[PDB]
RNA sequence: ACGAGACUCUGGCAUGCUAACUAGUUACGCGACCGGUCGGCGUAACUUCUUAGAGGGACAAGUGGCGUU
C-alpha cells in the first residue's frame, strides 16, 4: 500500500450526504501525464498536496 | 531573541513532509515566543492555517466546560512538559512535536455517498487541516483521560503522550484509536 | 518629551508617555519584568526582544494602564509602547528609524500598531447567553 | 452580499445618463459631484451610488453598456462605424457562378458578363442530414 | 530634445501623491502631499542604492491634503485639506503653528502671493477666499463669481501687481486683480471642466487643462487666445521649467513636454510594464514638478511612489 | 420614516349593537418650508437636478470692462 | 408601489475642530526614597487617553482570478 502525492489542479465541487467531501482533480508529480479525481474529506485547498493510500481507487464523478 | 520560550531552537526544524509542510510549519518571523494572542484565528476559513502549530495545540487544551477559556493554564501546561519532553527524549521540543502529530493523524476516513445511500460508505482522502485538528483533539483527550481518575496530573500526560506518539507506540490513546478507525475504514473500503 | 499616544484592548487602555531620558522604561510606576502572573511577561517584552535594547536605550517611557479585566489590562501595554515609540520618533528624531521599527514589528506582528476591533456583543432577550436562547419545550 | 439595490443602480444610471461630463473614475470625486448635483438623504446611500457610478465608468471605457444610453455615445459610435475599406469587399475580378444562376442571368440579359466564372455544380446530391 | 530617463525610484507610503512642492532657492527641500493625510519631506542623495528615505512626515489633516505650496523660505509650508481647513506647518518642531478655518468644503488648490503675504484659496463651496498671513478675513468672492467648483487659483508672480487666475468646473476661467477685486476678464472656449492652471514666473503664459485634453495658453498682459496645445485626456498637472523652456503636462498616464517657442513635443515619456497576465491600465501620474536646478523631474502618481527622471546628458 | 412620515390614530365608535374600532394611518407628504409634513424626504428617494442647457463654446470670446 | 434594502439606535477611527476647577497628562520644598516610583495640595498649557456635539470615514473603492467577462 504505497503512499504518493499529487497536486490539486481544479477543485471540482462539494458532495456528500449532508456535505463533507470535496471532489477535486489531482495531477501526479512523478508522471504529470495522468490525473485522477478524488473526494477528499475535510477542508481542502487549491494547489496543495494530498496523501492518498490507494492510487487505483477513484470516487464517483459528476 | 527568536526562539520559542527562549530555549527551543528555531533553526533545526526539518521539512519532513516535502510538500505537506505548508500546513505544519514553524520557521517564519511570525513564530512568536508565548503562544497567547487571543482568539482571532477562528474568524475566517484558514486564517487558523497560518497560525503556528504550538499556538493551536495549546488552545485545544481547554475542554469540558469547567476549564473553558483558561489559556493561561494551557500555556503553563505546555511550557511544562515541553521543558520535560526533549529533556527525557533529547531532540527539540518542536521537531518531536511535529513528528508526534504527524504520527497521530489519520489519513483515510469513511463517508456515506449518494442521495439515499444508507447501507455502505466509501473511503476518502483526509486533508491536512482535518487530520491535524482531529489529532490534536485526540492527544488532548488522551491527556485528559490519563489525568482523569488516574495517578498522573496535567502538564505531564501531554509529555508522555507526545513521546509515545513520536515513538509510534500503542500506549498513546491517539494512535491506538487512529488504528481502530483505520481498521474500521479498511473493513469499509 | 511627551507624545501620550495611548493604546486600546477591550474596554481597557494603556497610555505610554515617551520622553528623552535614560532609556529605562517604567509601567504603572514600576520596573518592567516583575508582573505578578509572570506568564505573559515576554508577550509585553516583545518590543525589546524584537527591535533590540539599543532602540530602547534612548527613550524613557512611563506607561499607565486602566480598564476592567486583568487580561484586558495586558495586551495594550506593548501596543502602547510601540505606538509611543513610533509617535515620538516621527515627531522628534526623524522618519527612517521609526520606519524601520514599524516595518520590523509589522512583519513580525500587525497588532502592535493597530487597536483591536473586537468588543463584547450585547445580549438579546429570550436566552441565557448572548446568542443562545432558552431551552425549548418539546 | 454586496449586490446593489435597484435604487442605487437606477440613480447611478440616471446620473451617468445626464451628467457624463462632470464625473470621472475616482470614487472620492464621483461621490463629491454626486452629492453636489443630487439630493441624497444619506451618506451611505451616496457612497453606494458613487461606487456603482465608478464601476459604471470602469464598464463604459471597455465598450458601450446595455443600460447606458446618451447622445454622446451615439455620435461616438457613429464616428466609430464611419469606416470604409479601400477596396469594396463586394466587387472583385472573378466571381464564381453556378450553371443554373448563369442561365438565370442569361434570361435577364446579364449572362454575357465576363466577371462570371462558370464553376461546376456539386458532384453528388447529398445535402439532407440523415434522419433518425 | 533630451531623453528623460528614470534614475532612482522611491516607495514606502500608503497613499497617492497629490501635490509636489518645490522651491528654487534651496536645492534640497521639496514637499510632497499625500492623501494618506500627510505631507512628506525628501533629502535627495543622487545615488544608485535608493533616492533616499524621507526625513519628516507631518500629520494634521482630518481628510486628504489637496495642494501644498512652499514660501520663499523653506521653513514654512501651507497645506489645505479636503475638510475645508488650511494649516501653516513650521518645520522647527514638526507641528503646525497655525490652523485657519475660512472655508467649509474641500479646498482644491492653494496658492501664495509673490511676497508670501496673501493666502488665496478655492473650494467646492463655489467661492474664493483671500486672507492675509494673520488669517483675518479680507475678501470673499461670491457674487458674480464661479458658478461651479473653483478647482485651482494662483497669483501672478511678476514684478507687476499680483493677478489671480481661477479655473472652475463651469468651463470658464476668471482673472482678477488685488487692487479692487472686480470682474475684468473671463476666458471661455473650454468645453469641459478645468482642473489645474499654472502661470510661468514671468506673467506671459497661462496654461489650463483637464478632461478635454487641450491646453489653453493665456497672456497675462493681453488676455487673448494664442494657440492650442493638444494632448491626452485628464490634464491634472501643468508646470513650467524655471531653468529651461519646458512645460510638462501629465495628460493621462503619459507626460507631454512642450516648448513655448515651437509648441511641439520634446520627448514622449512612454511607460509600460511587460507581463503575460495584465488587464489593468497603467497608473496615472497626478503631479509633476521640477527641481531647484530644473533638470530632474518628480512625478507623483496614484501608485504610492514618486517617479524621478534625470536628463540623459545627450 | 414611519416615526415621522406616518400618523396613527385609533378610536372607538359606541353603537347600540356593539363597539366599532377605527384605525387610521396617514402619510404626510414631503413638505419643506411650512412643516405640515416632514422637512426631510424618504431616505430611499434620490432626486437629480436636470442638466442646464448652455451654448457650447467654440473660441475664446471675452469683452473688456 | 409595499415588504427587502435604504433607514433609526449602538460599537470599530479621529493627535482635525468647538471644551470642564465634577474625570484627568504634562508642572518645583509641602509626603518622602543610595536622581528616582509615590490620587494630599494651586494657579497655569488649554484637550491625548475621559464625556458628548458638528463633521468626516467604507464604497466590493484599489489590484489578481473565476463569471453568458
Amino acid at each position: 500500500q504505497p503512499i504518493k502525492l499529487a497536486r490539486v489542479t481544479k477543485v471540482l465541487g462539494r458532495t456528500g450526504s449532508q456535505g463533507q467531501c470535496t471532489q477535486v482533480r489531482v495531477e501526479f508529480m512523478d508522471d504529470t501525464s495522468r490525473s485522477i479525481i478524488r473526494n477528499v474529506k475535510g477542508p481542502v485547498r487549491e494547489g496543495d498536496v494530498l496523501t492518498l493510500l490507494e492510487s487505483e481507487r477513484e470516487a464517483r464523478r459528476l | 531573541d527568536i526562539k520559542l520560550f527562549g530555549k527551543w531552537s528555531t533553526d533545526d526544524v526539518q521539512i519532513n513532509d516535502i510538500s505537506l509542510q505548508d500546513y505544519i510549519a514553524v520557521k517564519e518571523k511570525y513564530a512568536k515566543y508565548l503562544p497567547h494572542s487571543a482568539g482571532r484565528y477562528a474568524a475566517k476559513r484558514f486564517r487558523k492555517a497560518q497560525c503556528p502549530i504550538v499556538e493551536r495545540l495549546t488552545n485545544s487544551m481547554m475542554m469540558h466546560g469547567r476549564n473553558n477559556g483558561k489559556k493561561l493554564m494551557t500555556v503553563r501546561i505546555v511550557k511544562h512538559a515541553f521543558e520535560i519532553i526533549h529533556l527525557l527524549t533529547g531532540e527539540n521540543p518542536l521537531q518531536v512535536l511535529v513528528n508526534a502529530i504527524i504520527n497521530s493523524g489519520p489519513r483515510e476516513d469513511s463517508t456515506r455517498i449518494g442521495r439515499a445511500g444508507t447501507v455502505r460508505r466509501q473511503a476518502v482522502d483526509v486533508s491536512p487541516l482535518r487530520r491535524v485538528n482531529q489529532a490534536i483533539w485526540l492527544l488532548c483527550t488522551g491527556a485528559r483521560e490519563a489525568a482523569f481518575r488516574n495517578i498522573k496530573t496535567i502538564a505531564e500526560c501531554l509529555a508522555d503522550e507526545l513521546i509515545n506518539a513520536a515513538k509510534g507506540s500503542s500506549n498513546s490513546y491517539a494512535i491506538k484509536k487512529k488504528d481502530e478507525l483505520e481498521r474500521v475504514a479498511k473493513s469499509n473500503r | 518629551q511627551s507624545v501620550q499616544v495611548f493604546g486600546r484592548k477591550k474596554t481597557a487602555t494603556a497610555v505610554a508617555h515617551c520622553k528623552r531620558g535614560n532609556g529605562l522604561i517604567k509601567v504603572n510606576g514600576r520596573p518592567l519584568e516583575m508582573i505578578e502572573p509572570r506568564t505573559l511577561q515576554y508577550k509585553l517584552l516583545e518590543p525589546v526582544l524584537l527591535l533590540g535594547k539599543e532602540r530602547f536605550a534612548g527613550v524613557d517611557i512611563r506607561v499607565r494602564v486602566k480598564g476592567g479585566g486583568h487580561v484586558a489590562q495586558i495586551y495594550a501595554i506593548r501596543q502602547s509602547i510601540s505606538k509611543a515609540l513610533v509617535a515620538y520618533y516621527q515627531k522628534y528624531v526623524d522618519e527612517a528609524s521609526k520606519k524601520e521599527i514599524k516595518d520590523i514589528l509589522i512583519q513580525y506582528d500587525r497588532t502592535l500598531l493597530v487597536a483591536d476591533p473586537r468588543r463584547c456583543e450585547s445580549k438579546k432577550f429570550g436566552g441565557p447567553g448572548a446568542r443562545a436562547r432558552y431551552q425549548k419545550s418539546y | 452580499g454586496r449586490v446593489r439595490t435597484k435604487t442605487v443602480k437606477k440613480a447611478a444610471r440616471v446620473i451617468i445618463e445626464k451628467y457624463y461630463t462632470r464625473l470621472g473614475n475616482d470614487f472620492h470625486t464621483n461621490k463629491r459631484v454626486c452629492e453636489e448635483i443630487a439630493i441624497i438623504p444619506s451618506k451611505k446611500l451616496r457612497n453606494k451610488i458613487a461606487g456603482y457610478v465608478t464601476h459604471l465608468m470602469k464598464r463604459i471605457q471597455r465598450g458601450p453598456v446595455r443600460g447606458i444610453s446618451i447622445k454622446l455615445q451615439e455620435e461616438e459610435r457613429e464616428r466609430r462605424d464611419n469606416y470604409v475599406p479601400e477596396v469594396s469587399a463586394l466587387d472583385q475580378e472573378i466571381i464564381e457562378v453556378d450553371p443554373d444562376t448563369k442561365e438565370m442571368l442569361k434570361l435577364l440579359d446579364f449572362g454575357s458578363l465576363s466577371n462570371l466564372q462558370v464553376t461546376q455544380p456539386t458532384v453528388g446530391m447529398n445535402f439532407k442530414t440523415p434522419r433518425g | 530634445t533630451e531623453q528623460m530617463t528614470l534614475r532612482g525610484t522611491l516607495k514606502g507610503h500608503n497613499g497617492w501623491v497629490t501635490q509636489i512642492a518645490t522651491t528654487p532657492q534651496f536645492p534640497d527641500m521639496i514637499l510632497s502631499a499625500s492623501r494618506d493625510k500627510t505631507i512628506i519631506m525628501w533629502k535627495l542623495t543622487r545615488d544608485e542604492t535608493n533616492y533616499g528615505i524621507p526625513q519628516r512626515a507631518l500629520r494634521g489633516h482630518s481628510h486628504f491634503v489637496s495642494d501644498v505650496v512652499i514660501s520663499s523660505d523653506g521653513q514654512f509650508a501651507l497645506s489645505g485639506s479636503w475638510d475645508g481647513t488650511l494649516r501653516l506647518w513650521d518645520l522647527t518642531t514638526g507641528t503646525t503653528t497655525r490652523r485657519f478655518v475660512g472655508h467649509t468644503k474641500d479646498v482644491l488648490s492653494v496658492a501664495f502671493s509673490s511676497d508670501n503675504r496673501q493666502i488665496v484659496s478655492g473650494s467646492r463651496d463655489k467661492t474664493i477666499k483671500l486672507w492675509n498671513t494673520l488669517g483675518v478675513c479680507k475678501y470673499t468672492v461670491q457674487d458674480e463669481s464661479h458658478s461651479e467648483w473653483v478647482s485651482c487659483v494662483r497669483f501672478s508672480p511678476n514684478s507687476s501687481n499680483p493677478i489671480i487666475v481661477s479655473c472652475g468646473w463651469d468651463k470658464l476661467v476668471k482673472v482678477w486683480n488685488l487692487a479692487n477685486c472686480k470682474l475684468k476678464t473671463n476666458h471661455i472656449g473650454h468645453t469641459g471642466y478645468l482642473n489645474t492652471v499654472t502661470v510661468s514666473p514671468d506673467g506671459s503664459l497661462c496654461a489650463s487643462g483637464g478632461k478635454d485634453g487641450q491646453a489653453m495658453l493665456w497672456d497675462l498682459n493681453e488676455g487673448k487666445h494664442l494657440y492650442t496645445l493638444d494632448g491626452g485626456d485628464i490634464i491634472n498637472a501643468l508646470c513650467f521649467s524655471p531653468n529651461r523652456y519646458w512645460l510638462c503636462a501629465a495628460t493621462g498616464p503619459s507626460i507631454k513636454i512642450w516648448d513655448l517657442e515651437g509648441k511641439i513635443i520634446v520627448d514622449e515619456l512612454k511607460q509600460e510594464v511587460i507581463s503575460t497576465s495584465s488587464k489593468a491600465e497603467p497608473p496615472q501620474c497626478t503631479s509633476l514638478a521640477w527641481s531647484a536646478d530644473g533638470q530632474t523631474l518628480f512625478a507623483g502618481y496614484t501608485d504610492n511612489l514618486v517617479r524621478v527622471w534625470q536628463v540623459t546628458i545627450g | 420614516p414611519v416615526n415621522y412620515y406616518v400618523d396613527t390614530a385609533v378610536r372607538h365608535v359606541l353603537l347600540r349593537q356593539g363597539v366599532l374600532g377605527i384605525k387610521v394611518k396617514i402619510m404626510l407628504p414631503w413638505d419643506p418650508t411650512g412643516k405640515i409634513g416632514p422637512k426631510k424626504p424618504l431616505p430611499d428617494h434620490v432626486s437629480i437636478v436636470e442638466p442646464k442647457d448652455e451654448i457650447l463654446p467654440t473660441t475664446p470670446i471675452s469683452e473688456q470692462k
